[PDB]
């Protein structure tokens, strides 16, 4: 881990969230790693079944 | 630890693999030792040595078949209690270094008996096909005799638990229930088998983060062909094996001779330079054929040098003339400038009108001179402060007009390079003799001078008030120079000033504001003078210094074309 | 150099070809010049429409047709002119010089020209040269006429090659990073392809590719780089293969776009499979100098070896005399490329060239053979003699050199040369020097016996593969086995293996006698490796009545008979290890508690005298906690010596 920390002073890149497409290479086995991860979980909430309340409490 | 995903020139260092544990077949004693049985009188007839299965690592190389990594064995315990390691081991290639295309191996080396030890044998992958090195994580194995591999099944379920190191979402209490879970991981011990010819074993090599492999970066730089690979062709012809030279001679002589003929600055092809490099005989021959050789071939090694510096001193003398084109910049070597200097030794008075050529050659006299600039520190570290260059120095000592003229060369030479500013005291302390410092001094004082004529520059008035205030100026001035005493002449070293005439004086009307000044000299003549100032004059100087050498040049064909220098 | 037999009669075929495509294309008539055709680092000639105090190509229409202007004729030219003039730059380049004179413009108005420089191609070119118009050059029917079967398909496949250096050929125009992906991208795809354009014409089963894998998958596919040889350079060619493509490619593989280009170079050194004399010569030069070339990336150290190796698997007698003096002065070169930056590897590429000291020698061997085709001629067989003689006592020089590098890397202090000594040693059989090397390699044991003990076993393991006179020295590697008994484990069973392999190839038999006799006493550890070791006995007891008696003196078996029942008195001998574990806790223990009494109720034996009163209350405990057995009643007195050994373990500690 702290050679990892050592790393982070290499300071290479990552996102847990979407990155912008990066650039072509032997990277587009990643970018295709990328593809090969099921995605858009949260798409699915907004997609149908209408709208979203919110929650409202009492005493 | 952290995950996050890293490319192969991104990640920084070599691989290591921890490996801990296997699968007793119980077919043997428990270290896979003798293949253990009640027939043992066969076992006696089979001579079957007693076993003690140890372990090799080395990687098979990108499925090209070829042999990159580093063999490595450990030490030996049980392997009755099965060898449970855990133990890491590590070779010397980063994964910067590492090529996607890869593979680990393994040997297992038992210990069995009289020259005996046993042998067995796999392989796999190193990293996914998803470019993360074993997603840099813990695994479990199974080979055998050959074309065998690894599954996930149980080893799935110790791939999800190497999903609690790859960062799953997780909470402390998760954690503590982790703790539990060192507890099922602990219950994970439950598994059993019996297969034969083949064999399982568990070997974690969880790390931070996952990786990503690429191959490296490189530099395209100064569809075509290059400078550097000629260079290696011509190199890879210079051969020269056998050390015989001979002596020939034929009328191609001649012809090479011309050769050697042409000018200076010239670039030399290959076979020509062989030519020449053949040509050694008659090229100490004619002294016009030295510094042509001498840029026909190229310095690097000893082994070159040794024999051209030691014809440095056997070869003819050259030409002075053509000893200016060994002189510059383009040959730095330290026994060329050395032999060169000793030619130059003598200083005729062709060098005084060669000092603008040597303020040239003063300002590229510095390579590598910090081993010199920590030497002169050296000596410069006892008391506070308050090579051609000893030639230099010596020529500038001999005569004090020649050190006045390396002095004024100097002075243009500070600006640019602010180490002339204290190889002028250098040059002061060259010359011992102090007589031509004080005229030195003297002439100094024109710097003040010329500084009164700037702050005359300063205020902005009329032509006719400027006119008028210039010549209250030049009186003021007239008053210093009748006041000071007399010094060496900017028109000729050898002649000296007395006086200015204040009225005689005049004033261009042009932008620059040059002053235009009579100087009665100490023969008791008129001398006219115009100086300038804010501004470089080194461009029209050195050209009319190359004005009135090419004037010298016309001179030496006994023709003058009546050129004022 | 790189102006070969086979490739001018490819350059201009590649010329011909382009020339019938432009007559192809309607259009002709461009002014043929020696500035015309330009080469690259693919060392292809390419032809441009503008061609520029040269020797010029006349048309003969245009001239002997030429009057006042032709009366004021406007723009006019033929494909035969192409033809004549393209004749006249064919031969040109044939030559080296042309024919173009004003004496042989005149000559072609006399109708006759002097023939002196093969026959085919004599008239082929004498066709286009005598009339261009008239006797009909036809360049598409000599294009037709074109000799080779073969290298008209070799230079098709090779054609296809040219429009894929075409692709690798290919204000804005075009971009500047652009090349370099085309170079790259030219190369992998050149290999790719070159698996079954190999496939095509001359390949061979075994390879060092993927396809070469399946195809040497056939023919069975410790680690070294061995593929398909040259066999005398393809048994004196009996395919008559000769392709200066390779060295192109090559060439072009010397740029360098990505990591790709290791597996570039290293394709190169493939295509060196070719074996041709002079071509090997540079084909290898240009290994070193890639060596020199990178020091970015540590692999190009690693291609370099391998084409270095397969320089070494080339085989080849030497051509010129140089071949001696500048293969001496290779070593130095590469002796000053050994010199780089630092936490780099250069173990393997010193294993590598140790191991290729074999190939060394068999270049010295290689300078025999030049001395010996120069001993053919008459009064030069002695002289070559001599000069051998003196060039090995030179060679004497540049061995000394070798030595003091590989001295050197074993000197340095980076384990992995250590290990990269041991194919060294291997091959050390070239070198038949003094034992000071085994010296240096023995302080070098004492210096890992302080340190690096567990690297120190595995090389003395690989140390027992020095077979070497002086067998004095093979008393102090016993010694050196006895402080092997020190600590690592491992260096216990490298000394098992040491013990073997002194067990095949005996010295002295009274010395080995009581060695052994010492040696087998302290063979009844339980460790599955003191058993091998413990197995040994029966071996040496093989090299004998009076033996038989001074054996069973010692002998813990009382039904033993021969070899099988050698086998049940080791069965028989079974015990565990566990408890003289602890007992050598015990042992560490009474090192840590006080010995200082010596009071009761120096030899070898009073080291077990001094053993054994070192405790009595607790030892009697201690031994009250194991089995306490009959068969525990064994003392065991090599644990003392073993004692002092783990005492100097601790010894390495505070």
């Amino acid at each position: 881990p702290n050679h990892g920390l050592k790393d982070n002073a290499n300071v290479k890149p990552e996102r847990k969230v979407v990155v912008s497409n990066s650039y072509e290479g032997d990277v587009e086995s990643i970018e295709k790693f990328l593809s090969t991860f099921k995605i858009l979980p949260p798409l699915r909430d907004y997609k149908e079944f209408g709208p979203i309340q919110e929650i409202v409490r009492s005493p | 630890n952290n995950i996050t995903f890293c490319v192969s020139q991104d990640l920084d260092v070599p691989l290591k693999v921890k490996i801990k544990s296997l699968e007793g077949h119980k077919p043997l004693l428990k270290p896979s030792q003798k293949i253990l049985n009640p027939e043992l009188m066969l076992i006696g007839s089979n001579v079957f040595p007693s076993s003690d299965l140890i372990v090799s690592l080395q990687v098979f190389d990108k499925e090209r078949n070829r042999n990159l990594t580093l063999p490595i064995y450990t030490p030996y315990i049980p392997f009755r209690n099965s060898r449970t390691w855990d133990y890491w081991l590590t070779l010397p290639i980063r994964i910067k270094q590492l090529t996607f295309s890869s593979h680990l191996r393994i040997i297992l080396w038992e210990y069995n008996g009289s020259k005996q030890i046993p042998f067995f044998n796999l392989e796999t992958s190193i990293f996914n096909l998803k470019d993360c090195t074993l997603k840099r994580g813990f695994e479990s194995l199974k080979f055998r005799y050959d074309v065998i591999d690894h599954c996930e099944v149980v080893t799935d379920n110790k791939d999800q638990e190497n999903l609690n190191k790859y960062f799953q979402g997780e909470f402390t209490r998760l954690p503590w229930l982790d703790e539990i879970t060192i507890s099922k991981l602990r219950k994970q011990r439950e598994n059993r088998t019996w297969p034969q010819g083949t064999f399982v074993l568990n070997l974690e090599f969880p790390m931070l983060e996952l990786p990503v492999v690429f191959i490296e970066r490189e530099i395209m730089n100064t569809n075509d062909p290059i400078e550097e690979k000629y260079r290696r062709l011509e190199r890879a012809s210079k051969n020269a094996n056998l050390d015989k030279q001979v002596k020939p001679d034929i009328k191609k002589r001649d012809y090479l001779n011309k050769i050697i003929n042409y000018p200076p600055g010239t670039k030399l092809t290959a076979h020509e330079k062989g030519s020449i490099w053949k040509y050694r005989y008659y090229l100490m021959n004619n002294k016009k054929a030295l510094t042509k050789l001498l840029q026909s071939t190229n310095l690097r090694e000893e082994s070159e040098r040794v024999e051209v510096l030691e014809l440095m001193d056997s070869w003819a003398e050259i030409d002075i003339d053509d000893a200016l084109e060994l002189l510059g910049s383009t040959f730095k070597n330290l026994s060329v400038r050395s032999y060169a200097v000793n030619r130059l030794k003598k200083a005729s008075d062709k060098e005084l009108e060669l000092y603008l050529l040597q303020l040239v050659e003063a300002v590229c006299f510095e390579n590598l001179s910090t081993f010199s600039d920590k030497s002169n520190s050296e000596f410069t570290i006892v008391d506070a402060v308050s090579p051609l260059a000893e030639f230099l120095i010596r020529r500038a000592l001999v005569n004090p007009r020649l050190g006045s003229f390396f002095y004024w060369y100097l002075k243009s030479e500070s600006e640019d390079k602010p180490y002339l500013d204290q190889i002028l005291s250098s040059f002061w302390s060259r010359l011992d003799k102090k007589s031509r410092n004080i005229l030195n001094d003297q002439v100094r004082l024109i710097n003040v001078l010329r500084e009164c004529c700037e702050t005359i520059k300063r205020l902005k008035d009329t032509t006719a008030k400027k006119m008028e205030l210039l010549v209250h100026l030049l009186e003021t001035k007239v008053r210093p120079l009748v006041k000071v005493r007399p010094i060496a002449l900017p028109l000729d070293p050898d002649v000296l000033i007395c006086d200015v005439c204040p009225e005689t004086s005049k004033v261009f009307k042009s932008s620059l504001s040059p002053l235009k000044i009579t100087f009665k000299t100490t023969l008791n003549q008129p001398y006219h003078l115009m100086f300038k100032v804010g501004d470089d004059l080194r461009q029209d100087q050195l050209v009319v210094q190359i004005i009135s050498l090419m004037n010298e040049l016309l001179k030496n064909e006994n023709v003058d074309l009546k050129l004022t220098p | 150099y790189l102006q070969d037999i086979e490739l001018k009669f490819i350059a201009f075929q590649l010329l011909n070809a382009l020339k019938d495509i432009h007559n192809l294309n309607i259009v002709h008539g461009d002014i043929k010049t020696e500035n015309i055709l330009v080469t690259s680092w693919n060392w292809c000639i390419l032809t441009d429409f503008a061609a520029f105090t040269c020797y010029l190509a006349p048309e003969r229409f245009n001239s002997k047709l030429y009057q006042d202007g032709k009366s004021n004729n406007g723009r006019l030219t033929k494909e035969m002119d192409i033809f004549s003039l393209g004749c006249v730059i064919a031969e040109i380049f044939a030559e080296g010089r042309p024919i173009f004179n004003l004496s042989q413009l005149f000559k072609y108005k006399s109708n006759s020209y002097d023939v002196n420089r093969s026959t085919d191609l004599r008239n082929l070119v004498l066709d286009m040269i005598q009339l261009d118009p008239s006797k009909r050059l036809s360049c598409d029917e000599l294009l037709n006429k074109y000799r080779g079967i073969f290298f008209p398909d070799y230079f098709y496949t090779f054609i296809y090659d040219y429009f894929r250096n075409l692709v690798t050929m290919t204000n804005t125009c075009t971009n500047s990073t652009l090349e370099d992906n085309v170079k790259l991208l030219d190369e992998t795809t050149e290999k790719i392809y070159r698996d079954f354009s190999q496939i095509c014409h001359c390949l061979d089963f075994p390879l060092i590719k993927d396809g070469g894998e399946i195809g040497s998958d056939p023919p069975i596919l410790l680690v070294l780089q061995q593929f398909t040889k040259v066999s005398e350079k393809i048994k004196s060619v009996k395919e008559e293969c000769a392709l200066l493509f390779i060295s192109y490619l090559s060439h072009s593989i010397r740029s360098i776009v990505s990591t790709a280009t290791k597996l570039k170079n290293l394709e190169l050194l493939a295509v060196f499979a070719q074996f041709v004399s002079d071509e090997n010569k540079i084909d290898r030069v240009v290994p070193y100098f890639v060596c020199c070339f990178e020091d970015s990336d540590q692999d190009v150290q690693a291609l370099s070896l391998l084409t270095l190796i397969q320089v070494l698997t080339s085989v080849r007698k030497l051509n010129q005399l140089n071949e001696n003096i500048f293969v001496d002065y290779l070593l130095p070169r590469l002796k000053r490329l050994l010199i780089s930056n630092r936490q780099n590897t250069n173990y393997l590429r010193i294993v590598f060239a140790n191991c290729l000291s074999d190939l060394a020698i068999i270049i010295n061997r290689f300078q025999e053979f030049t001395f010996a085709q120069h001993c053919n001629d008459n009064s030069s067989t002695k002289y070559s003699a001599k000069l051998i003689q003196s060039v090995e006592d030179l060679t004497v020089s540049f061995l000394t050199d070798n030595d003091t590098y590989v001295k050197m890397a074993l000197l340095q202090n980076r384990e992995r040369t250590n290990d990269i000594i041991l194919s060294h040693l291997i091959t050390y059989l070239n070198d038949k020097d003094p034992a000071l090397r085994v010296s240096l390699i023995q302080t070098i044991s004492g210096i890992s016996i302080l340190l690096g003990t567990v690297t120190l076993e595995q090389y003395i393991l690989p140390l027992l593969i020095q077979t070497i006179t002086d067998s004095e020295e093979l008393v102090v590697i016993s010694v050196l086995q006895s402080l092997k008994s020190l600590f690592k484990t491992g260096l216990i069973r490298k000394k098992y293996y040491i013990d073997i392999s002194k067990t095949t190839s005996p010295l002295l038999l009274h010395p080995n006698n009581w060695i052994r006799q010492f040696t087998l006493m302290i063979i009844i550890e339980i460790i599955n490796k003191l058993s091998k070791a413990e197995v040994y006995c029966i071996l040496y007891p093989i090299i004998v009545e009076f033996n038989f008696k001074s054996m069973i003196s010692c002998c813990k078996q009382p039904v033993s008979r021969s070899v099988y029942n050698l086998l049940c008195s080791w069965s028989v001998r079974a015990s565990k290890s566990l408890f003289w574990k602890k007992i050598i806790t015990n042992h560490v223990d009474s090192f840590g508690n006080n010995r200082i009494e010596f009071i009761t109720k120096s030899t070898v034996y009073s080291h077990d005298n001094k053993e054994i009163p070192l405790t009595a209350e607790d030892r009697n405990w201690i031994d009250k906690f194991h089995i306490i057995g009959l068969t525990e009643k064994d003392i065991w007195k090599i644990v003392a010596l073993r004692g002092y050994v783990i005492r100097t373990a601790r010894v390495m500690a505070a």
